[PDB]
């Protein structure tokens, strides 16, 4: 297989810097004579859209401020300038030999200033209970980085199974993020404990920021 | 200038084969050098790469399913197919037809393989726990629970308000999917004039509103 390690995983850019996104292969990908690897843009939604073939073709429409360069074994893709529409995971993939194997992907986020969580919980609605299901959602809104961990205490436990854990791309508005935890039990499980924590661990602060209900 | 169209089904359920059809204008699979791959990724993360076929009707696979692929071109029709046969649930993805492994990529047609049946959404409220006056601020939700299939339109006050709405993704939990939807407006907003979620699902004709009220 060739294998290509793109790296780093994330980049944050600040608007209008460049960035440099490289893509090394176990082995050339080359015909000793043109180089087959190839890169790939993709906003959340949209297909790969192909930037960049054999190392250094711009396909029509791209706009120049994506270079391609490199061979054999080690690539290069440079946004240059970083406009506010290049946010995405790109792709380097090399079609030289089967299987065509493609790279992990970098994501290019925007950069901004530390953005601690707005926790907020809630209780399950009176519906929900009275059909005996009982989910407590904690929303862990607007935030920058994107690292966060979510522990969820009920009575001073940490029980952490039937939690739903999803979070959206980076707000282009403001460029934070947010997630959403949800712990499912069941009315009978619900009704046999009274303190409901989830406690939001992220690099803005030095202690867990717990939010938490009794009853 | 090539058109490169995917056709296939749209739910499947486990055990079957799955058949895509690639149809191609704008290039032959005669010249020399020529061919199609089929490429998929995964929901939510990497392409992978399925099988390839040439003008010379050569063959090439992933090594690791060629045991459930079979590509073949029909050159009178302009088609090159992919069966996968005995379809479970990972093979939810999206494949891309695309013309020589990297060049020409088409759209993409979205395949969700699941016993699971149309089942209309349960709409939740979530109004505040609340503690007061640490900000003039006041986040509510709606958690849209058990649906299938993918997907819902949801929105708040039939969408008159959209800023400071999050709402995250649908995570298929056991078979079928759940949704919550943040919503976070100033306190002299709520409970003034009222909130309300609006979610509908498509695939039943299930149009809910429900006011978020307080506790």
């Amino acid at each position: 297989d060739i294998v290509l390690t793109q790296s780093p995983g994330s980049l944050a850019v600040s608007l209008g810097q460049r960035a440099t996104i490289s893509c090394r292969a176990s082995e050339s990908v080359d015909d000793d004579g043109n180089s087959f690897l190839h890169w790939y843009q993709q906003k959340p939604g949209q297909p790969p859209k192909l930037l960049i073939y054999r190392s250094s073709n711009l396909i029509s429409g791209i706009p120049d401020r994506f270079s391609g360069s490199g061979s054999r074994t080690d690539f290069t893709l440079t946004i240059n300038p970083v406009e506010a529409d290049d946010v995405a995971t790109y792709y380097c993939q090399q079609s030289n030999e089967d299987p065509l194997t493609f790279g992990a992907g970098t994501k290019l986020e925007i950069k901004r200033a530390d953005a601690a969580p707005t926790v907020s919980i809630f209780p399950p609605s009176s519906e929900q209970l009275t059909s005996g299901g009982a989910s407590v959602v904690c929303f862990l809104n607007n935030f920058y980085p994107k690292d966060i961990n979510v522990k969820w205490k009920i009575d001073g436990s940490e029980r952490q199974n039937g939690v739903l854990n999803s979070w959206t791309d980076q707000d282009s508005k403001d460029s934070t993020y947010s997630m959403s935890s949800t712990l499912t039990l069941t009315k009978d499980e619900y009704e046999r404990h009274n303190s409901y924590t989830c406690e939001a661990t992220h690099k803005t602060s030095t202690s867990p920021i717990v939010k938490s209900f009794n009853r | 200038q090539v058109q490169l169209q995917e056709s296939g089904p749209g739910i499947l359920q486990p055990s079957q084969t799955l058949s895509l059809t690639c149809s191609f204008s704008g290039f032959s699979l005669s010249t020399y050098g020529m061919g199609v791959s089929w490429i998929r990724q995964p929901s939510g993360k990497g392409l992978e790469w399925l099988a390839h076929i040439f003008w010379d009707g050569d063959k090439r696979y992933n090594p690791s399913l060629k045991s459930r692929l079979k590509i073949s071109k029909d050159t009178s029709n302009n088609q090159v197919f992919l069966k996968i046969t005995s379809v479970d649930t990972a093979d939810t993805a999206t494949y891309y037809c695309v013309q020589e492994g990297y060049i020409y990529w088409g759209q993409g047609t979205s395949v969700t393989v699941s016993s699971a049946k149309t089942t209309a959404p349960s709409v939740y409220p979530l109004a505040p726990v609340c503690g007061d006056t640490t900000g003039s601020s006041v986040t509510l939700g709606c958690l849209v629970k058990g649906y299938f299939p993918e997907p819902v339109t949801l929105t708040w006050n039939s969408g008159s308000l959209s800023s400071g709405v999050h709402t995250f993704p649908a995570v298929l939990q056991s078979d079928l999917y759940t949704l919550s939807s943040s919503v976070t407006v100033t306190s002299s907003t709520w409970p003034s004039q009222s909130i309300t979620c609006n979610v509908a699902h498509p695939a039943s004709s299930t149009k809910v509103d429900k006011k978020i009220e307080p506790r």
